[PDB]
C-alpha cells in the first residue's frame, strides 16, 4: 500500500532539507560580515562651521550632511505648509516616528540652525548637491533630478521620501554624536 | 532537420575516432547546415556577437592577471596596466570599447529579429534564450564598469543596487545583501569581480543553446518562407551549405566590422566613455554630469521619466494604496520594457513572418527604431523641459508598440503575398 | 552646471598622424616642476617614465638627478630619503588641489550639439584644450554682476563651469549668466614666470600650451604606440578584407 | 548505441518545446541509457568527482567574493573570511578539504580503470580525456594552494614554476614568463588567481566530453563482457536503465561519502593540511619542513629520487653530453610517470578486458597500488638513507609496470574464461 | 630539524563534543596581556571578538575599556589615538617575536610514527600542546654537553626543535643529541606571576595551559560553531543515508 | 588557372599573419612589466656583521646572502680540489665566465672573508639554510636535499650548479653595491 510510497517522500524530504541547509550559507555569506556589523559612533568638530557652510562627513561608509543653515534657509523651511510636501513624515530618528515634517521636526535644536541628515538621496542613493541648489533653495540630486528644500524635504522628482535624519545630538557646545 | 548528406570517415585516424567519439561528425553537421541562399547583410551580427564574446573573455582574463579588486588598489592597478604592463593600454581599451561593440551588435541583432519575425513560431525558444543572454550581458557589463572604481563606477553601482531596494517589503534586505553592508564599499567591489568573471561563462553556455535552438529549426531568411523539406532536390535549390559560402561572407563582414572597431580603439578609444571615470571614486560627492554608459541610456531614460508628477504614476500610487510610488514605478517600467520585448512572440498576432510584406507594420517598426535612438539621446540630457516630455512620449510608444499596436495589427492589417519559395526571391 | 567654450589650440599630438613634440614636453615638465608642483601632485606617473620612448625622453642621468629633489618616505625603512626614478611624483601638497595625472582625459572641452556628441566625434574630447582655457581664462576684472559679490578666496575663470556663482549673476530661473564661474585656483601663470634654458618664450600662452601637452602625455604616455598599433591593425584588416572580398565574390560566381 | 526505447512527448508543454528545442528528449535518452546490471561499488567515484567539481566551483565563487589576490592583503583577506564572513570558516575548509576529497576520488577512479581494463578499446578516448582532466586538476589545485600566500603557498609556487626552467634552451624564458619577473612576487599571485578561476570551467567542459565519451560506447562492467546489442530483448537482460536504478545507488553512495567528508571538515579540518601555510610567506627563508600537498607526494617523490648520484642519471648525463642532468631528469621522470599512464591503452597488449580474469596481472597490479601508497609515504620523509633507495625502487617499478610488465604480460599470461554474458555474472 | 615530543595536555576544547572553558580563556587573556603582549602581537585577531559568542565573551563595555590601553595610529588622521574594539591587536613589539594569531594551528606537536601521521589522526595537530610545552620546557640546568658553550642571548628549551645547538651536542653525523635546542625567548612564566581575581592558582603549569587555550581560540575563534555544524551535517546525512539505503534496497528487489 | 589558387594562399597567409599579431600581445603581457624591468641597485651596511653571521637581503625580489666567513669556513673552502666538485665553474658575474670554482674566485676579496651570492638554490629555486648546515659545512636546501659547501659550491643532491654570485663590489670599507 502506502508504506513504500512514504519512503520515497521521506527520502526526498530529507534531501530537500539537506539542500536548503547547504544553500543558505552560500547566500548568507554575502550579508554584512562581522567587521561591518560592528557599527561605530563618531564625533564631529563643528567650531569651524560658519552659517551657509555644509560639512560632509563619512559615517558607516556613507555621507552625513551637517549644514549650519542661514537665516534665509530657516525662513523658507518654516514657510512650507504640510499639505504642500510630497512626504509629510519627518523621517527623524531623534523623535517620534509619526512626527510631522515641519521644519521644527527636521532640526536637532529648537532654534533650527543645525540640520543633520544622511546625505543619501532616498531615490537610488546618490549624494545630493548642496550649497542652496535645486528649485527649493536646498539640495539637487544630479542622478535623476530630485529637488530638496532648505530642510531636506523632498519636493520634486522620483525620490519618495525626505532625506532621513540619523540619531544625532549635541554632546556639548561644539560636538555632535552621530548614531 | 533539413535534408542533407552526412559525414563519412576517410582517413584512418578519422575512422578510429568516429567509432569512439563522433565529435568530427558533429562539427561537420554543424558547419555544413543548409542555410537559405538569400540572406542579406543583416545576418552577420550573430558572428560579430560571437567574436565579441571571445574577445571580451580573452582580454578580460588577461586584464585580470594584472588587476587588483581592492578599493585602495583597484584604480591604481588599472593605471599599472595602462602604463607598465606590456601592451596593457591596448588590452584595456579593447576590453572597454569591445563592450561597446558588443552592444552595438546586439541592438542590430535584436531589431533584425523584430523586423523579419525571427521570434515567431517555431523560433520562440531562440528568442527567449536570446533575452536571457541579453540580461546577463547587461548585468555583466554593469559589474565590469564598477571594477576601475572611478566616479561613474562607484555611483553607478550605488544606483543599480538601489533598484532592488525599490521592491516593496524585501527591497532593503536584498540591497544590504548585495552590498554586504549599509553602503557601497570594499565588500561590493570584491564580489562584483567574482561575478563579472563567472557570468561570461554562463553567457557562453546560453549561446550554445542559442546556436542549438536555431540549428534545430533552421535559420530564418528575409522572405519568411521556410525551406522546402519534401526532398533533397528542392531543399538544395533553396539553400547552400553554411561552410564555405556563409562562413566566408560572415568572416568578410567581421573583417570590415573589426577594421572600423580597431580604428576606434587605436585613434579615439575614449569617445564612447565618460571622462568622469578617470577620477577616483569619492563616496562623499556625486558628479554633476553623471551619465550612464551609452548602451544603458534608453533604459535609464525610461526609468527617470516616471516622476511623482506623471499622471499615470499618480494613478498607480492611488490604486496601489501608495505601494507603487514614483521610485518603484520607474524600476518596474525599466524592467517592464525589457519584459514586453521578451513576450513579443505572443503579442504579435499576425501570421505573416517577415515584416517586409506587412505595410502597416513597417511604419510602427521604424518608429520603434527611431524611438530607441531618441531614448538613447534623451538619456544623456537633463530632466528639465522639454526633455522630460520627450522621454515620456518616447517611453509611452515603446510599451504601446508591443502591447497595443502589435496585437491590434495582426487582426486588421492586409499583408502582401510573399514569394512561393526562397529560390524565387534569390533569383529576383 | 553645463558645458562651455574652450580655445581650440592646435596641439601637435592631435590628428591620426599627430605626435608629441619632444621639446614642448620638456618645457611643460619644467613648468610643472617650477609652478604646478607647489600644489598639484601626479601620484600615478612614475618618474622613470620621463626616459621612456614617446615622451620627453630625457637622459637617464638627468631623470635620476630630477628624482632627487623629492623627499620620499621609504616603505620598509620609514625614514625619509631622496627620490629615485622608480618612485611616483608626490601627492598634491595642497589638499584640495586635484591630482593632475589623468586630468587631460578626465575633462571634456567639446560638448553637444544638444547632447548628441557630434562635436567630440570631430574635435576630440578636448581635455588639454580645457586645461589651456583655464590657465588662459583668468580676467583681471570680474563680470559686472559680481563687482561687489566675489566670494573671498575664489577667482573668476571663463572656462570653469563647476564653481559657485553670486545670486546677482543668475537669471529668473536661477541659471548663471556668466560664461564661466568662480574657481578656487589662483592664477598660477604670468608672463616669463619660467626661464626656459633654450630661450623659448614663456608667455602665459606658451606655458599654458606647453604644460597642457605635458599633462596630456602624463595621462596618455602610450599615445604614439596606440596609434602605431591602430595603423598596423587597420592596414592588416584592410588587406585581409580585400582578400576576403575577392574570395567571397569568386566563390558565389558558381551559384548566381 | 545500446538498444533502448526512445523519448515521446506527452504534456502539451513537452510537445511544444520538443518541436523547437529537443532538450528534454536529450535528457531522457541520456538519463535512461541501459547500464550493466552488475556494476559494483567501485563505479561510484565518477559521481563523487562530478559532485566535487560542483562543490569546488560554488564554494570557490563564494570564497572569491571575499579574497584579495594581492601579496599585502591575500593572507589577511583569508583570515577575514575565516573570522568575519558569515559561515566563512566552513566555506574555506570545504574548499580546501574538498580538493583532498577530489583527489582521493580520482585515484580510486583511476585504479578502478586500471584493474577492469576500462581504458582498453573502444574506450581510449574516455581515458585520454580523463588524463587531460587529471592534468588540469593538478594545475588547478596547485594554483589554488598558492592563493593564501602562506609559506607552503609561496615556496611551492617557486618550485613548480621552476620545473619549466629545467627545459634546455627555452626553460628560463618560460619561467620568467610564468613569473612575471625574476622571482615569485605579486605579478605571479594576480595571474594565478585568474587562471585558478578559469580552469575549473575547462575541467567542466572536459567533463562534458568525458561524459559524452562513455555514453557513446556504454559503461564498462566488472566482467569486461560487453552488452549484447543484437536485440532489445537480450540488451534488457544485461542492463537496467540508469535512472532510477543507478541514480539512487550513486546518490546513496554519495550521501555516505559526504557523511564521512563532513565529519573530517567538521571535526579535523586541518589534518590533511600543512601547518606551515598558516605562517605568512617569507621570500627570504624556506621552512625546514616544507612538504607538498598529500595528493602531490607520489610524483614529488619520483622527481627528487633522481639525484646526481643515481646511476641511470649519470648515464643520461654522459650520453646527452650534459644536457640531461639530475635536475631535468627528475622533471622528465615526474611528467614521464604521468605520460606512461596516459599511454597504457597501447602498452597493455592483452585482449582480456577485466583484470578479474588475469591471474598474473592481479599480482603486478596490486604491487602498483601498494607502490602508489609507498610513493605517497616516502614523499613526506627526508632524503637521507634509506628513503632515497625506497624512492628509487618505487619509482623504478612504476615505469616497469607500464613499459615492461604490461607489454610482456599480454604475450605470456593464460587468462581465465570470463562469463558468457553480463546476465550470467549478475544472477551469480 | 625535525619533530619532537609534546606534553599531551587534556584541553577542554578537544574531542567532538569539546568546548572552550569561558573562564579559562579569560585567565589566558590576562596572562597574554601582562606577559606575552610585551613582545608578541596578534595582528589578525580583532579586539572586538572578545565579546563574540564562543570565546571569552567579555561585556562590550569592558572590551571598549580594554581597547583604550592601546595607542593606535588613525589611518586618515595619521595622529595617535586610543584603541577601539574595531581595531586589531597590535603587531609584535619585539621585531623577532612571531605573531601569535595562528600559532596554535601553525605548529604540530604530534608526529609520526615513522612519518605515517597516525599520531595526529588520534591526538590532533598539537599546536596548543606544543605552545604549552615550550612555556613548560625551560629547565634550570642545560644539557651536560653545553655546560660551557651556551650562546649568549639564547636559552635551552625542551620542546623547541628549530634552534641552534653547540658542536659538543651533535653526534658523529652532526645530528643533535639534545631533546630540544636553544630558543631566543627567555622563560616567560614563573609561579604566581599573575594575580587572578577569583584566586585561581597561577603556577607555571596553570598559566601555560590557560594562555595556550587563549591562543587556540584566537587562531580558531569559530571552533565551537564548526563542531555544531559538523554534528548537524552528520545527523542530516545519517538520516538521509539510511533513507537512501532503504530506497535503493527496496528498488533493486524487483531486479535480483 | 593558378590565379584563384594564389588568392586562396595569399588570403590564408594574410589571415595567419593577422592572427599571429593578435596572439603575441596576449602572451607578451605576462612577461615582466616596465616597473619590474627597471632594475635597481642597492647598498648594504655591513659594519655590524661579525664573523660567523649571514646577512640575508632582498634584491630584485629575491634573497642575497652576505656571509662573513669564519676561519674554518675559509680553510675548508680552499682545501677542496677542483676534481671533487659537481660544478667546476665559478658562476661569478664579477670575473670571467670560464673561471674555475676555486675558493679564491668565489669571494669578493683576496682574503676570502666575504662570500656574497644569490641565496637561490640552483635546483628549483628554494632558499638554502645557512649557519654551517648540510654535510659540507655550508648550506642545506630543505626542498629536495641539495648540500652546498663553505664557498656555496654544490656537492650533493639534484642541484646542477654552484649558487650564482651577482655583480658585487665594496664601494667603501662597509658598503657593498649589488648589481
Ligand atoms: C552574445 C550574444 C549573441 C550571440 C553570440 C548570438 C548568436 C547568434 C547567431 C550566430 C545567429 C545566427 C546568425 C544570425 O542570424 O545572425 C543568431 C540568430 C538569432 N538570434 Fe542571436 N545571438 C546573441 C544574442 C541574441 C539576442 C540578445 C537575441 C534576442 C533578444 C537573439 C535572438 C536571435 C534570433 C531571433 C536569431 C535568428 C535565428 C533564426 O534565424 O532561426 N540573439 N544569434
Ligand atoms: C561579455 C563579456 C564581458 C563584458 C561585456 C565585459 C565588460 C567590461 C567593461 C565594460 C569593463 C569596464 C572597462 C573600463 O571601464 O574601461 C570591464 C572591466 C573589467 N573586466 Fe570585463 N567584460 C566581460 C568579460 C570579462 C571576463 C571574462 C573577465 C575575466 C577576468 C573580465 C575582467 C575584467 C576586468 C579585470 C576588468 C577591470 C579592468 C578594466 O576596466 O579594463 N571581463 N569589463
Ligand atoms: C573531474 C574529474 C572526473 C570526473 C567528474 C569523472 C566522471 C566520470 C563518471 C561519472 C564516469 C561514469 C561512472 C564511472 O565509471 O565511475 C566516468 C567514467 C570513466 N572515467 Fe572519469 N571522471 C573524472 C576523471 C577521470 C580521470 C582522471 C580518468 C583517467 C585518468 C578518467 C577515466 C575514466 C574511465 C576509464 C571511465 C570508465 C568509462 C567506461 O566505463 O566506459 N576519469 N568518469
Ligand atoms: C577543480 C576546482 C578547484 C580546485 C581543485 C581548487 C583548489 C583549491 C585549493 C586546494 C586551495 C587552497 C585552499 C587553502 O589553502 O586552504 C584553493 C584556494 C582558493 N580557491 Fe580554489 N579550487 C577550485 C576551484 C575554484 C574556483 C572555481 C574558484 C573561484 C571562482 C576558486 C577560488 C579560490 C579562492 C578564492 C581561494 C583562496 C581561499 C582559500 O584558500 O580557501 N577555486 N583552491
Ligand atoms: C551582482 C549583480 C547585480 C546586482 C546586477 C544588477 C543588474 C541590473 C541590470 O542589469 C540586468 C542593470 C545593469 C540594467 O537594468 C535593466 C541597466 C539598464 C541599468 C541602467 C542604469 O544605469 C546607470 C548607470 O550605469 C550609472 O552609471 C554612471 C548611473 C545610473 O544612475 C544615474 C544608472 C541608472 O540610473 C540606470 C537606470
Ligand atoms: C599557470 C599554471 C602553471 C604554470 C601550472 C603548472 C602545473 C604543473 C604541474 O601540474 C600539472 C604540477 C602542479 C605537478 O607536476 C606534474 C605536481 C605533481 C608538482 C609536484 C610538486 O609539488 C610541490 C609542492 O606542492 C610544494 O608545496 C609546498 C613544494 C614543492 O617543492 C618542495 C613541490 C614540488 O617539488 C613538486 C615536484
Ligand atoms: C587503491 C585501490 C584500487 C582498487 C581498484 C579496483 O578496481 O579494485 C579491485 C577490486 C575489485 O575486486 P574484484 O572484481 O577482483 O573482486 C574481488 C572482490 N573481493 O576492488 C576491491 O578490492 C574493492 C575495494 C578496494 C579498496 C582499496
Ligand atoms: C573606418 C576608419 C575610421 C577612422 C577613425 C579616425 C578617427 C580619428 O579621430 C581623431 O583622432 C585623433 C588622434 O586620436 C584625435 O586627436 C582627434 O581629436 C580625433 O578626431
Ligand atoms: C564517520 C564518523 C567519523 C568521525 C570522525 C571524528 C574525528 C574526531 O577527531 C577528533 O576531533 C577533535 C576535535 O577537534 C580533535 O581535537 C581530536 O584531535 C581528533 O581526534
Ligand atoms: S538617485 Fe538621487 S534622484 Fe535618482
Ligand atoms: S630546490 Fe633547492 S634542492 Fe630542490
Ligand atoms: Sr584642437
Amino acid at each position: 500500500g502506502t508504506r513504500r510510497d512514504f519512503l520515497y517522500y521521506a527520502t526526498a524530504g530529507a534531501g530537500a532539507v539537506a539542500t536548503g541547509a547547504a544553500v543558505w550559507p552560500l547566500i548568507n555569506q554575502m550579508n554584512p560580515s562581522a567587521d561591518v556589523q560592528a557599527l561605530a559612533s563618531i564625533f564631529v568638530d563643528v567650531s569651524s562651521v560658519e552659517p551657509g557652510v555644509q560639512l560632509t562627513v563619512k559615517f558607516l561608509g556613507c555621507p552625513i550632511f551637517i549644514r549650519r543653515r542661514t537665516e534665509a534657509d530657516i525662513e523658507l523651511g518654516r514657510s512650507v505648509q504640510l499639505g504642500q510636501l510630497v512626504d509629510t513624515n519627518a523621517r527623524n530618528a531623534n523623535i517620534d516616528a509619526g512626527a510631522e515634517a515641519t521644519d521644527q521636526n527636521r532640526t536637532l535644536d529648537e532654534a533650527g540652525e543645525w540640520l543633520v541628515m544622511w546625505g543619501v538621496c532616498t531615490h537610488l542613493g546618490c549624494v545630493p548637491i548642496g550649497g542652496v541648489s535645486g528649485d527649493f533653495g536646498g539640495w539637487f540630486c544630479p542622478c535623476h533630478g530630485s529637488h530638496y528644500d532648505s530642510a531636506g524635504r523632498i519636493r520634486k522628482g522620483p525620490a519618495p521620501e525626505n532625506l532621513p535624519i540619523p540619531l544625532a545630538k549635541f554632546i556639548d557646545e561644539t560636538t555632535i554624536q552621530l548614531g | 532537420g533539413i535534408p542533407h548528406d552526412h559525414y563519412e570517415p576517410r582517413t584512418g585516424i578519422e575512422k578510429w575516432l568516429h567509432s569512439r567519439l563522433p565529435i568530427v561528425a558533429l562539427a561537420y553537421d554543424t558547419i555544413m547546415i543548409p542555410t537559405p541562399r538569400n540572406l542579406n547583410w543583416m545576418w552577420i551580427w550573430g558572428v560579430v556577437l560571437a567574436f565579441c564574446l571571445v574577445l571580451q573573455i580573452v582580454t578580460g582574463i588577461v586584464l585580470a592577471m594584472h588587476y587588483t579588486p581592492h578599493v585602495d588598489l583597484a584604480f591604481a592597478s588599472v593605471e599599472h596596466i595602462m602604463r607598465n604592463v606590456n601592451g596593457g593600454f591596448m588590452l584595456r581599451y579593447l576590453h572597454a570599447n569591445g563592450a561597446s561593440l558588443f552592444f552595438i551588435a546586439v541592438y542590430l541583432h535584436i531589431f533584425r529579429g523584430l523586423y523579419y519575425g525571427s521570434y515567431k513560431a517555431p523560433r520562440e525558444v531562440t528568442w527567449i534564450v536570446g533575452m536571457l543572454i541579453y540580461l546577463a550581458m547587461m548585468a555583466t557589463a554593469f559589474m565590469g564598469y564598477v571594477l576601475p572604481w572611478g566616479q561613474m563606477s562607484f555611483w553607478g553601482a550605488t544606483v543599480i543596487t538601489g533598484l532592488f531596494g525599490a521592491i516593496p517589503g524585501i527591497g532593503h534586505s536584498i540591497q544590504t545583501w548585495l552590498l554586504g553592508g549599509p553602503c557601497v564599499d570594499n565588500a561590493t567591489l570584491n564580489r562584483f569581480f567574482s561575478l563579472h568573471y563567472l557570468l561570461p561563462f554562463v553567457i557562453a553556455a546560453l549561446v550554445a543553446i542559442h546556436i542549438w535552438a536555431f540549428h534545430s529549426t533552421g535559420n530564418n531568411n528575409p522572405t519568411g518562407v521556410e525551406v522546402r523539406r519534401t526532398s533533397k532536390a528542392e531543399a538544395q535549390k533553396d539553400t547552400v551549405p553554411f561552410w564555405p559560402y556563409f562562413i566566408i561572407k560572415d568572416v568578410f563582414a567581421l573583417a570590415v566590422v573589426l577594421l572600423v572597431f580597431f580604428a576606434i580603439v587605436g585613434f579615439m578609444p575614449n569617445y564612447l566613455g565618460h571622462p568622469d571615470n578617470y577620477i577616483e571614486a569619492n563616496p562623499l560627492s556625486t558628479p554633476a554630469h553623471i551619465v550612464p554608459e551609452w548602451y544603458f541610456l534608453p533604459f535609464y531614460a525610461i526609468l527617470r521619466a516616471f516622476t511623482a508628477d506623471v499622471w499615470v504614476v499618480q494613478i498607480a500610487n492611488f490604486i496601489s494604496f501608495g505601494i507603487i510610488d514614483a521610485k518603484f514605478f520607474g524600476v518596474l517600467a525599466m524592467f517592464g520594457a525589457i519584459l514586453v520585448m521578451a513576450l513579443v512572440p505572443w503579442l504579435d498576432t499576425s501570421p505573416v513572418r517577415s515584416g517586409r510584406y506587412r505595410p502597416m507594420f513597417k511604419i510602427y517598426f521604424w518608429l520603434l527604431a527611431a524611438d530607441f535612438v531618441i531614448l538613447t539621446w534623451v538619456g544623456a540630457q537633463q530632466t528639465t523641459f522639454p526633455y522630460d516630455w520627450i522621454s515620456l512620449i518616447a517611453s509611452a510608444y515603446w510599451f504601446a508598440y508591443f502591447l497595443v499596436i502589435l496585437p491590434i495589427l495582426g487582426a486588421i492589417e492586409k499583408p502582401v503575398a510573399p514569394p512561393a519559395t526562397i529560390e524565387e526571391d534569390f533569383n529576383a | 552646471a553645463g558645458g562651455g567654450h574652450v580655445e581650440d589650440v592646435p596641439f601637435s599630438f592631435e590628428g591620426p598622424f599627430g605626435t608629441f613634440d619632444q621639446h614642448q614636453l620638456q618645457r611643460g615638465l619644467q613648468v610643472y616642476t617650477e609652478v604646478c608642483a607647489a600644489c598639484h601632485g601626479m601620484k600615478f606617473v612614475p618618474i622613470r617614465s620621463l626616459s621612456e620612448p614617446g615622451g620627453p625622453e630625457l637622459p637617464e642621468d638627468q631623470v635620476r638627478a630630477y628624482a632627487t629633489q623629492f623627499t620620499v618616505t621609504d616603505e620598509e625603512t620609514g625614514e625619509d630619503r631622496e627620490g629615485k626614478p622608480t618612485d611616483h611624483f608626490p601627492h598634491s601638497a595642497l589638499e584640495n588641489a586635484p591630482d593632475l595625472s589623468l586630468m587631460a582625459k578626465a575633462r571634456a572641452g567639446f560638448h553637444g550639439p544638444m547632447g548628441t556628441g557630434i562635436s567630440q566625434l570631430f574635435n576630440g574630447i578636448g581635455g588639454p584644450e580645457y586645461i589651456y582655457s583655464v590657465l588662459t581664462g583668468f580676467p583681471e576684472e570680474p563680470p559686472k554682476c559680481a563687482e561687489g559679490h566675489e566670494p573671498d578666496g575664489f577667482y573668476y575663470n571663463r572656462a570653469f563651469q563647476n564653481g559657485s556663482v553670486p545670486d546677482t549673476c543668475k537669471d529668473a530661473n536661477g541659471v548663471k549668466t556668466t560664461a564661466g564661474s568662480w574657481i578656487a585656483m589662483p592664477p598660477p601663470l604670468m608672463d616669463d614666470l619660467v626661464e626656459y634654458a633654450d630661450g623659448h618664450d614663456a608667455s602665459v600662452h606658451a606655458m599654458a600650451e606647453d604644460v597642457s601637452a605635458f599633462l596630456m602625455w602624463a595621462a596618455e604616455p602610450k599615445l604614439m604606440a596606440r596609434k602605431q598599433a591602430g595603423f598596423t591593425a587597420v592596414m592588416f584588416l584592410t588587406v585581409l578584407s580585400v582578400l576576403l572580398y575577392l574570395t567571397n565574390k569568386r566563390l558565389w560566381a558558381g551559384v548566381k
